[PDB]
């Protein structure tokens, strides 16, 4: 798996749910540095 | 190679992170089966990840993009979530490791929403949930997710059908 040629990456972008924001892929592990780890619950809603 | 720098609370750093995290999420189509059901996180801890190679081997790929892309690199912050977060942090990224195609086909998936990375900490589709209680909705068990600097270069535009 690569780019579409002439592309570096790709841009998933919801059609349908207005609220969704996008999703993106890489294929080069250099094209993405790893800068903050964040450890986290998720909380029960009231 | 790689050290985690605890920031504080009251860093502004630990700050701004925090609403991005806090402020992307959203409710999402399985009602929750995935990645749970919750409105917001309780952020434990936040560490900047230090590698001095993977950062010259991100900015060294960054500055071939830019130059093949009117010198703009379209860096973005984004969320990563997946079970290879601990050896992502220590190789860095491997597309190698990134074989299963997606709605996107196979790559290096990062999202703009939290809340979607959270649905793929524990695998595809949330797996089985958490390795303690194998609850894809776990309150108790700690969760990691990256927040990471990607070029993005000439994104070729997927509209999805989601
Ligand atoms: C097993 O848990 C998974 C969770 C999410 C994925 C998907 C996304 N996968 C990725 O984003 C991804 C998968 C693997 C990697 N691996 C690495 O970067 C890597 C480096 C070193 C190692 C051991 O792995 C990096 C990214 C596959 C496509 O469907 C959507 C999500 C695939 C698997
Ligand atoms: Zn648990």
């Amino acid at each position: 798996a690569h780019s579409p040629p002439g592309h570096h990456s790709v841009t998933g972008r919801p059609s349908v749910n207005g609220l969704a924001l996008a999703e993106y892929v890489i294929y080069r592990g250099e094209q993405a540095y790893p800068e903050y780890l964040i450890t986290y619950q998720i909380m029960r809603p009231e | 190679g790689t050290i985690l720098i605890d920031l504080s609370p009251d860093d502004k750093e630990f700050q701004s992170v925090e609403e991005e995290m806090q402020s992307t999420v959203r409710e999402h189509r399985d009602g929750g089966h995935a990645g749970g059901i919750f409105n917001r996180y309780n952020i434990l801890k936040i560490q900047k990840v230090c590698n001095k190679k993977l950062w010259e081997r991100y900015t060294h790929r960054r500055k071939e993009v830019s130059e093949e892309n009117h010198n703009h690199a379209n860096e973005r912050m984004l969320f990563h979530g997946s079970p290879f977060v601990n050896a992502i942090i220590h190789k860095g990224f491997d597309e190698r490791h990134a074989y299963i195609g997606g709605m996107f086909g196979a790559g290096i998936y990062f999202a703009e929403n939290s809340s979607k990375s959270n649905q793929y900490v524990y695998g595809i589709g949330g797996g089985t949930g958490c390795p303690v209680h194998k609850d894809r909705s776990c309150y108790i068990c700690h969760r990691q997710l990256l927040f990471c600097r990607v070029t993005l270069g000439k994104s070729f535009l997927q509209f999805s059908a989601m």
